[PDB]
């Protein structure tokens, strides 16, 4: 009876199971580690804080490793509720690491955004709008403080911690360049608010302390740290609004092995716009009122899923004129790749090709070593821009290959390539092995 | 008065090349279909990827 | 799994056939120099109107993995001497034109599976060894014979001849490789010839000769890796070569196919002499 | 003070963590890998594509392994906003692999949707649904291109990539039978909807590329996989009306070690359906207003969280006349057994119970035995549809062991259990080591 | 094709694929020990009712135990809203016991605390659906509840506890069961008439081993890296207005600390971390009329409105030094849980981690306390200035302050959440440090 | 077969060696003289070997 009668129900077809066993499920040991300590301080920005100001933070030998960093603000709008879409990292338009006066890496505001709408996926991504943006509904003069967590290699895991303790001579910055303008804050589309305030900041950096034995070999001993890199240049591109079918080659720059090379087309009016704005609910301010306008979206819900607003209709990458693989429509980046390589949603118009089994991890998982293709191209097919976006009549009710005027204006394309590099570590000098 | 034993300019970590180094590395291992002997080669391609040093001796008067 | 941490060992010698196939009944005889191959085990003895043994085959053996130096361990062997009855060797091909039989076969491990001594040698009898026997005999009496093993890219100790002869080889002569005279030494009664020993027959009053034609050495750059050969004979005659006493150097073997050319002859000591003049 | 301050205050009961350490996870090490690329790569399909045809698509060896399969359709909604559920999968009826002529494995639309269901979940669950249904409150006449990710043993698991480079003797191919309706594109309920386009079928195969020494090992080694599979034999149910509750005991007719027992209950006409019909909002046509009916879900909502519109009373498993387990109630197969074992949420509807500790992992973690039990039964007892389901107050405050009247419209009982086989690869040919 | 890709191969790749260790097309599995799982039903010792307490003892059906799950049937006394995790609610202090030692103790706030930190995304969503009715069930509803329990050996097979290696001791739980549970008995303090006394039952499933296993169980001596809860309650310094109250919090921890977890609420009303507030789903009646901020709207009782928590700042001091410096609220609530667990938090529940990984059961970092002679939390307050009922001055102001109705979070609960070894040898067991 | 669709050939092995390959096509001309320029060849958009 019970467990029993199951438990010697036991056969031949179990000999590939259970018979010659290796493990046991219910008793497990754990591993001891070298004692730590980690504790989160402020370093000091260099440079006055503001709207469109360059400032700098130069992380100060306070202990051992470096894990993750989470730059703070305080910011009040001028907007009530949906005027804001993720102003926190929209200010942090630029964050540029430094270590031994070699560029490690570099991120943008659109690359935060495309990330959280990327991969950061589930509640994580909930928790992380609520660390970026005025979720609860809140008013006119609401002040808020947000956390914009860094992801460079050493943010996310242990397992890359940047070794001050290993790097005694060369030093270890942060540059930050603000933007400008932050939606809701200080403009309302290309509209200044009057009296808005000043952006507060404050750098915390999260310290690791080890125990004598292994942190003196860290000291002392040569690292190779195996770490990602992200490169990036911006282009622009064209869809008409009637007739054609567009067409664009889009040629690329990238070196060495590549995880994967993700993309959106933004308005760069509208700071995460990748799909087109209509009179339908969330697609516009004002939707199913007699108010709505197309040309300005409901800012805090201008990431959708509808497909038919994104401007791609197919895409392809060749590499040294071969096609590296069969041309596929443009849902297939944006929805079947990350449901592949990834296991969560992403928006429309944010589109991903990866070349890794599994990009989200750190274990290396399959590259493309751009350091032996002369040139790739990702080419591009566009949508027909053709329907009036006012009329939900068309814009729910079309064909896959047309999508509403307002798409037009996409025509910011930022592509991302997710790369690996070595962070080599001697005799207190840093540097990254290969360099391009 | 600061002691920073290192410039910090790029020098130390930083292989800065042209991919067509991989010819002078395929004039060192002879072979030119390097698509899959680095597979096989792991150990001398590490070394080949290593440093040479220049020390800078001074002497001060001790009191 | 290696990368170039192996000699450059040069397989100056290799074997090839041009006979056709033949299948369980064989008998060479050239200018009255016999040879017996039977079916049980390919080479029995050889002669003119003599034996040198009646029972022991002329097989061949290789010493995978040493141990300590110890004997009879893991020795894969041509022919299952053991039986001497149950021919249990698979063979690839039984070559052969009169005068001239070849054959390749794929040897044994002389214990099997069973631990005979303290550990188990291998989980089946068959091992993954391919060796050759190649027996040219020339109209001057003299008989060429070949032989080859293929090693999977691991140093080993090989034994190209196992031979027993009778006790009728009490007066061995040999030359020294310096010419200083063919010197009848017997008195050690234990003869181990290193390099200096060029030629070597046994001659109560009709001799065998032993002449070795090529041998397997690194002298392409000269590297410092042990590739040692010498003769054994004490009651039994055996050639050997040997790699590695289990590590040497911590470098391994390339893993191809080395082989060795030895010239055996026959008939008075008159003969012997003509037929080594050359030097 | 900070950190430093508690790795001083160290004793004795640190040393079960700290003494004697054997791993530092500061310094992570990643393994070397075997230089692959991944091809989406197009194939044709064998047959006339359309609804309530079987087709049939062969594999084109275009490379080395195989991972993933997503089969993509293109269709034109004959309804309008809430009017469709999961087309894409209700469509895909049935797909099955053969090996050489060996069947493999065979899913079912239902299948699908209840893998979905109980073992797909968050973001992940919604990008599916994004794929396979319109999700965006779009009109009649859109047009959207569907992706239908297929889940056998080989597809989500690197690990089990098919060996076609190791099958030079043998055919792979898939068999694809389409539904004769789907509701909302060919069929509103079970009335035809005039005009109705036929949906465009291309299945895509992803392949895997190997280098020089692997692609050798791996076309002249024989391979040992562990795989998947789905078993199902359909029944019929025994859902009362009034004042008796229904008890079937149903012999299961599974074979080999499996992973668990799931199953549902299905209206035949209305796909997805697991659940009664109630006038609760989002529950059914016009639900909340006078036009409310209760014989029509709301299709777009046609699957549900409250129990209370189960069907299903209690149920436990039998092993050749003795008890598997003690008697459980239904709301414990819905919600406890996939909180214990898969760590998301299953709609109502839907009942899972496991054998394996990990029944979502790929890693074996326990079985049963099919084979070696004389009679495994599944008993299941009914709750008494004396519910009326048009009056909110009597359905959403009853007692437990009743339910909707129109819980009757359940004839079908689903039963399904997932394997263990081992696939052979020796000297190119394929096939399975254990039969029955 | 992608032969394109494996075509440009490069000197970067002497990292990546070069001597390789590990493909990714060929998995092998480790076999495994012959094993069957079963649920069986405990029997409960006492009588069952509101204001109870019951224990239960273990039966020794198997080899190891592993997953308790304890089932309440409840009849709710109001409409949809009115509940808010009620099974759990009663569930109110849960006792571990193994052989005479207490070993751990859970309580209802923990569990609501571990739901708001720990347990995340769709196990989370039907977590909420094993205790509480969420489809809003009108008042007579009867429904089965299941509040499975998450003492160490509970989450993960390793950790399962052996009885086969414990013949000598008796493992037990005791349960005391809530006096007052919200819409089931009473509706706030006032009761309801005719109420149901819950039914409960305790199901766990069983772990049977085969020969070998189940033998060096029963023989050899085991060490279980046991994790244990402490707790013991304290009062709440909130202001009224025009100050910033400070409070110093005597922690009294001991053991390698992986976690310190606290929260601010109503004593009276289950899971109520925040003030009330007249917005949208922050109080009975919110953005009508009939708006009330004494009385939440139940249901929706959790939220992420941080201006309505009352932390404006917490800093950890060990032995008169800061621990690190001084972070607002806000920090605790959004950034700690990121870091650690990537998940969400509500608004007035607070984490601060010593482990990396506190969601993990392998050691990720520790805090000893027991060789800390004063571990003290101090924390401010935000000024409760804030009309609650005007939401154009709850949802419009600074982050220093917030609603005044926040006086009412009178009761501070901190968790501490760490490491001991569990020994068991000879058919006996008890813990290797207690302090 | 058909406008807009992709299809394919398996060269069945009746023959040792494959020279020419012709593809046959029959249309229907919906247009008066001269309102075509190659059909069969704008039909045959690409091939695949």
């Amino acid at each position: 009876a019970g467990g029993l009668s199951q438990l010697v129900a036991y056969g031949a077809q179990d000999v590939y199971l259970t018979g010659n066993p290796q493990i046991t499920f219910f008793k497990t040991v754990y591993r001891r580690y070298t004692n730590f300590a980690i504790e989160s301080i402020q370093q000091t920005i260099n440079g006055s804080v503001g709207f469109g100001n360059k400032v700098s933070t130069q992380i100060s030998r306070n202990g051992d490793l470096i894990t993750d960093i989470v730059v703070e603000f305080v910011l009040t709008k001028g907007g009530n509720g949906g005027t804001t879409y993720y102003p926190a990292e929209e200010l942090l338009q630029d964050v540029e690491l430094e270590i031994g006066g070699q560029r490690i890496d570099k991120h943008y505001n659109d690359w935060f955004r495309t990330y959280d709408a990327l991969f950061r996926m589930n509640d994580d991504r909930y928790n992380y709008r609520r660390m970026t943006d005025w979720v609860n509904n809140e008013l006119v003069g609401a002040q808020k403080r947000f956390y914009v967590p860094l992801i460079f290699f050493f943010n996310q895991t242990p397992g890359l911690a940047l070794p001050l303790i290993a790097l005694q001579y060369h030093e270890v910055k942060l540059y930050f360049t603000l933007a400008s303008q932050v939606q809701g804050v200080n403009y309302n589309g290309s509209s200044a608010i009057a009296g808005a305030a000043q952006p507060t900041m404050s750098v915390w950096v999260d310290y690791i302390f080890l125990d004598t034995q292994e942190r003196t070999r860290f000291a002392q001993l040569p690292h190779e740290y195996l770490i990602e890199q992200l490169q990036f240049t911006g282009s622009e591109t064209a869809t008409p609004s009637a007739t054609t079918q567009a067409s664009q080659n889009i040629r690329l720059n990238f070196n060495h092995p590549t995880k994967y090379l993700a993309w959106n087309f933004n308005n760069p009016t509208n700071y995460g716009q990748y799909t087109a704005l209509a009179n339908i609910p969330g697609a516009c301010s004002g939707a199913g009122t007699a108010a709505a306008t197309v040309t300005t979206p409901d800012y805090g819900n201008t990431g959708t899923y509808n497909e038919q607003l994104a401007v791609l209709d197919s895409a392809k990458i060749q590499l040294n004129g071969q096609d590296r693989f069969a041309t596929r429509k443009g849902s297939y980046f944006n929805k079947v790749q990350p449901y592949q390589s990834i296991g969560g949603v992403t928006p429309a118009g944010v589109y991903l090709y990866s070349f890794a089994l599994k990009p989200a991890g750190r274990q290396p998982s399959g590259t493309c070593n751009f350091s032996r293709i002369d040139n790739a191209t990702l080419s591009l097919t566009y949508k027909t821009c053709s329907i009036d976006a006012t009329s939900p009549a068309a814009v729910l009710g079309n064909t896959e290959t047309v999508t509403a005027n307002t798409a037009t204006l996409l025509t910011a394309l930022n592509i991302y390539a997710k790369n690996y590099n070595v962070l080599r570590i001697m005799s207190g000098m840093g540097g990254l092995a290969y360099a391009n | 008065f600061r002691d920073t034993a290192s410039i910090g300019f790029s020098d130390t970590h930083q292989d800065e090349k042209t991919l067509r180094f991989l010819k002078k590395q395929i004039s060192q291992f002879i072979k030119h279909l390097k698509e899959y002997y680095p597979n096989n080669e792991l150990t001398k391609k590490l070394v080949m990827k290593y440093s040479d040093v220049q020390l800078l001796p001074y002497t001060k008067g001790a009191t | 799994t290696f990368s170039l941490n192996v000699p450059v060992n040069n397989s100056i010698a290799t074997i090839d056939f041009a006979e056709h196939v033949n299948g369980a009944v064989f008998k060479i005889e050239y200018n009255r120099v016999n040879f017996i191959a039977p079916s049980l085990y390919p080479i029995s003895g050889l002669g003119t109107a003599v034996v040198f043994d009646l029972q022991k085959g002329e097989k061949a053996s290789q010493r995978k993995i040493t141990e300590f130096g110890n004997k009879d361990i893991r020795i894969a062997d041509e022919i299952s001497d053991i039986a001497a009855d149950d021919h249990s060797v698979l063979i690839t091909t039984k070559l052969m034109s009169e005068s001239t039989p070849g054959e390749l076969s794929r040897d044994v491990v002389l214990n099997g599976e069973i631990a005979t001594g303290r550990i188990n040698m291998n989980t089946g009898f068959v091992s993954d060894i391919i060796h050759t026997k190649k027996i040219s005999i020339i109209d001057d009496g003299i008989v060429d014979y070949y032989v080859k093993i293929n090693v999977p890219a691991k140093y080993s100790h090989g034994i190209v001849e196992v031979v027993s002869g009778t006790f009728l080889n009490d007066i061995m002569i040999h030359l020294v490789r310096n010419k200083n005279k063919w010197a009848l030494m017997d008195s050690k009664m234990y003869i181990v010839n290193n390099t200096n020993g060029f030629v070597i027959a046994k001659n109560p009053d009709t001799a065998m000769g032993v002449s070795l034609l090529e041998w397997p050495r690194g002298a392409v750059v000269f590297p410092p890796y042990y590739n040692f050969k010498k003769f054994k004979n004490v009651n039994k005659w055996s050639i050997s070569q040997q790699i590695a006493s289990c590590v040497n150097t911590s470098v391994k073997i390339p893993g191809g196919e080395y082989s060795w050319k030895i010239r055996l002859f026959f008939g008075p000591i008159w003969q012997v002499q003509e037929s080594i003049n050359s030097v």
